[PDB]
RNA sequence: AGUAUGAAAAUGAUUAUUUUAUAAGCAAUCAUGAAUAUAUUAUAUUAUAUUAAUGAUGUACCUUUUGUAUAAUGGGUCAGCAAGUAAUUAAUAUUAGUAAAACAAUAAGUUAUAAAUAAAUAGAAUAAUAUAUAUAUAUAAAAAAAUAUAUAUUU
RNA sequence: UAGCCUUUAUAAAUAAUAAUUAUUAUAUAAUAUAUUAUAUAAAGAAUGGUACAGCAAUUAAUAUAUAUUAGGGAACUAGUUUUUUAAUAAUAUUAAAUCUCGAAAUAUUUAAUUAUAUAUAAUAAAGAGUCAGAUUAUGUGCGAUAAGGUAAAUAAUCUAAAGGGAAACAGCCCAGAUUAAGAUAUAAAGUUCCUAAUAAAUAAUAAGUGAAAUAAAUAUUAAAAU
RNA sequence: AAUAUUUAAAAUCAAAUAUAUAUAUAUUUGUUAAUAGAUAAUAUACGGAUCUUAAUAAUAAGAAUUAUUUAAUUCCGGAAUAUUAUAUUUUAAAAUAUAAAUACUGAAUAUCUAAAUAUUAUUAUUAUAAUAAUAAUAAUAUGGUAAUAGAACAUUUAAUGAUAAUAUAUAUUAGUUAUUAAUUAAUAUAUGUAUUAAUUAAAUAGAGAA
RNA sequence: GAAAGAAUUAAAUUAAUAUAAUGGUAUAACUGUGCGAUAAUUGUAACACAAACGAGUGAAACAAGUACGUAAGUAUGGCAUAAUGAACAAAUAACACUGAUUGUAAAGGUUAUUGAUAACGAAUAAAAGUUACGCUAGGGAAGGGUAAUAUAGCGAAAGAGUAGAUAUUGUAAGCUAUGUUUGCCACCUUCGACUCAACAUUUCCUCUUGGUUGUAAAAGCUAAGAAGGGUUUGACUGUUCGUCAAUUAAAAUGUUACGUGAGUUGGGUUAAAUACGAUGUGAAUCAGUAUGGUUCCUAUCUGCUGAAGGAAA
């Protein structure tokens, strides 16, 4: 199974070894999103972070094109030449 | 004295509100991360993700900082704290020996679950 | 302080369009009515330009400071003038020429071609890579410390 | 000069950052009590003495119809009835910057593994600026448990940071502006009007108490446990 | 109903968690208010208005204070619906909602929608082709004083350098190019006219700050 | 059953350590003793700790020689942490390196050694004051915070009050208020008089009221409401203050940059002259004394006093 761990609270005023936790995470801006093989190293990683991030167990993990292909909208057109 | 930080000392009730999001939040994120590693173990063991998550034993972590927050005694759950420590925190150069939690930098991140039993 | 030209700005008077005599602050931006002007595709229920109805937002600029709207410094305005340049050298980097040589080409001379020592007449594989060799300290000679040289073609 | 920054690069390069496994024990099995395996519990490999806790030794304080020592208080020719002072024992209570017999968390830090490679560390040539700092929190020294005081120690921000909230606001809460757009989810903070946005439950207040900077000892009037 | 310490969740009691299926151990939470004391000098200062509710009584108010909370608690797999918009036809009213496990506002946050630049990968078109230009997709990054590092524009001068009043230069107004700059149109003045476009080399090369 | 051994266990590092304090020490690092006096020796020193540099600290290993030990081995001073000083220039010895035409010299170099720059990373071999006659370049390296002090109240009441803590009174200690005092910090570099005053109430007088063996009357003391009106002339002194004299119902306390110098004064206090007393050798100096003594401005804005014009009536 993935985390998926998304970086809500922001690194602003964090401290530099809580900040470190995190960059060592893969996460980056605000909002970012990553899925991690589920271990207990990822997990002890996460525990000590914690109040910064948002986790949610997952089978399978979306790579970064996939996860596009699903945050794109809808046009709400059909288009035909002339 | 001379600076106007004009912090009151009691919160109001939508900063409550708040605040008591933010624990279940952080809960939701312990009990997130044991469930995965349970789903692991099981995974590792040979079962599927269905039955994971069906199984009626569950594994409990094997690390000291997972263990540790689940115990309630160290880091009890939202609707298992005091109405008192949810919103004030122990100070000992304060009358009372308690100061609002907003008080506290960078509180909406920092967690404080625990005082004193008798303070 | 030449000549000619000169719708360059600051500055003054007058005219035209528009707003303004119940409304308060860096004078501006956005939002939005209304008047006017121009328009040889305004077909218009059009476009653009000018203008303090009205609404929201907005604490001049530099310097120096931990920190300035600051009642800390400097400025009435505009035009012109006003501040990292020269030689003589050393080191480093890039490209270009030539290349175990380069620059000069009258002779010289400067880098490179051998490391070392305060210096001296010492100076790099006994049929191979440091366990060999050179220098300095010590010499029977080695060992020991520090640098440096050797695995068709010399760098 | 070191520290913090910048440009260009180097490989027999992952050496960097973060976390996990380390341990002790129980149960159930095996294997061969001793292991190995699984599950679980414990603040969980090595180092340390702060909080807390304690009065051990050291340094200080209190008490006794209990004892040792000294002057020794109506009869008296050596020996008392005693809420007689001080010291030493006994017992019971206490604290401390330079006291830790107990003892945290954070912390220092080791190998392997995992994750971070559009990423760290180290090294080579070369170029600076800085060496007046300021608040807010948490431990402290000085001051008077004063100062928008002063001196250093961990974050964070301003310095050099626009934007939202704190009415206004260098330093507080949230969040880091390449240029637009404005549909969606929002952070802190809020939703009667000024001003974007709300409907409820259970108790208390009657003092405009209070409603975005809680003023103390005390006094009065009211609430229930036996 | 009377003599009536204390202001308590330690102890007890009551609800919940984790082990336990005939019951126990461990853990978490639940123990008061109002007034007085009160306190200065331009002007009352919750930012201001103002905020406590009440039958008859109308669409229709009743904290905008304090303390716990919900958007039904609830756990670590539930419904409870004055909602508002239905009716056959029934005739004191009548069938059915959405929408409630994530009410609402809210930043220059994040996503979506488009654009620029740099880099890491994959592509397409065109003429160190293992390149160059342009374009396309995925990902990361783009605040900044002191400071460092790349790139470009305006002015003048020197070398090379056609064209020409149907042109050039300058000025004003209005348009175009992602715009410190050039360009297109109209108008005005001067000139048979460029040290011109472009590449180099150089500066008395850019002023609201003395 | 008993002797003599070997010792073991508990306790002890409080004594002792060459010397402060800390850590260590009985397995002793403490003490006694035999040799000895040797390692309180020589040439390379890796690698670490510490660290800007310069310096400092531990030290494996190779080689030469010593002392102790049966041997294993130990010893490169002291159980450890202080016990110190750069380079220049001089001086002494050794080395056999260079010897400015050659030879020797002279002189330099290498190795060892000496003297201290205590402002102790040390300017030079060699150096104190004064300026109120002073000059230039800069920085500022009454307001604001605090409430120790001052003032005021409150709680409690030990004690006075012929009697009774609470009529009055309230002595050490407790809780607060003000920001008028004396100080504290370093964000920010005129005292008095004259004239005119505005504001507060912590009320001096005037009005209403409660208490007072301690309110018989009168005069008082204490306290609650109350800021409408009112709240001084003169001698001394620069004086605010203060001592007096004479009045008054009273002669209250404060805030306003301790109100008011682009409104007046310039007596005190602020430079240039001079003298006295003290300090100093002297220049000269003094929270000393005395005589004299140079700052001005035509009002742009706000505000205010009084007039007018335009206007929407
Ligand atoms: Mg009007
Ligand atoms: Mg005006
Ligand atoms: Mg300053
Ligand atoms: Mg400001
Ligand atoms: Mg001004
Ligand atoms: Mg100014
Ligand atoms: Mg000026
Ligand atoms: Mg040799
Ligand atoms: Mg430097
Ligand atoms: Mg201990
Ligand atoms: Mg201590
Ligand atoms: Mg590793
Ligand atoms: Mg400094
Ligand atoms: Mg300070
Ligand atoms: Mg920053
Ligand atoms: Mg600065
Ligand atoms: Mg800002
Ligand atoms: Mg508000
Ligand atoms: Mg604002
Ligand atoms: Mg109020
Ligand atoms: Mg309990
Ligand atoms: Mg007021
Ligand atoms: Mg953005
Ligand atoms: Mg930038
Ligand atoms: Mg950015
Ligand atoms: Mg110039
Ligand atoms: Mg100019
Ligand atoms: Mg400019
Ligand atoms: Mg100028
Ligand atoms: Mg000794
Ligand atoms: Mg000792
Ligand atoms: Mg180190
Ligand atoms: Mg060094
Ligand atoms: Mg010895
Ligand atoms: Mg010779
Ligand atoms: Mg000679
Ligand atoms: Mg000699
Ligand atoms: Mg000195
Ligand atoms: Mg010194
Ligand atoms: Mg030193
Ligand atoms: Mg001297
Ligand atoms: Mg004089
Ligand atoms: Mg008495
Ligand atoms: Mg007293
Ligand atoms: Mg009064
Ligand atoms: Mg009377
Ligand atoms: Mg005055
Ligand atoms: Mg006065
Ligand atoms: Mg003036
Ligand atoms: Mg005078
Ligand atoms: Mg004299
Ligand atoms: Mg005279």
């Amino acid at each position: 199974v993935f985390y998926k761990v998304t970086l809500s609270r922001s690194l602003i005023g964090v401290p530099h070894t809580t900040k470190s936790i995190v960059k060592s995470l893969g996460l980056g801006k605000r909002g970012s999103i990553v899925y991690k093989k589920v271990n207990p190293a990822i997990a002890g990683s996460l525990a000590k972070v914690k109040e910064l991030v948002k986790v949610e167990v997952t089978e399978h993990e979306l790579t970064p094109s996939q996860q596009r292909e699903l945050r794109k909208s809808n046009p709400g057109f059909i288009v035909e030449k002339r | 004295g001379g600076l106007l930080w004009k912090i009151p000392w009691r919160m109001s009730t939508h900063q409550k509100t708040r605040q008591r999001e933010r624990l279940r939040n952080v809960d939701q994120v312990i009990k997130q991360l044991t469930l995965g590693l349970h789903v692991q173990r099981c995974q590792d063991k040979g079962l599927t993700y269905q039955e994971a998550m069906e199984s009626k034993k569950k594994y409990k972590p094997r690390s000291k900082s997972l263990r540790l927050l689940n115990k309630p005694s160290v880091f009890p759950k939202e609707n298992q704290m005091s109405s008192k420590d949810k919103y004030w925190t122990f100070d000992k150069k304060a009358v009372g020996y308690r100061k609002g939690i907003h008080k506290v930098p960078k509180w909406t991140k920092i967690s404080i679950r625990k005082a004193p039993k008798f303070f």
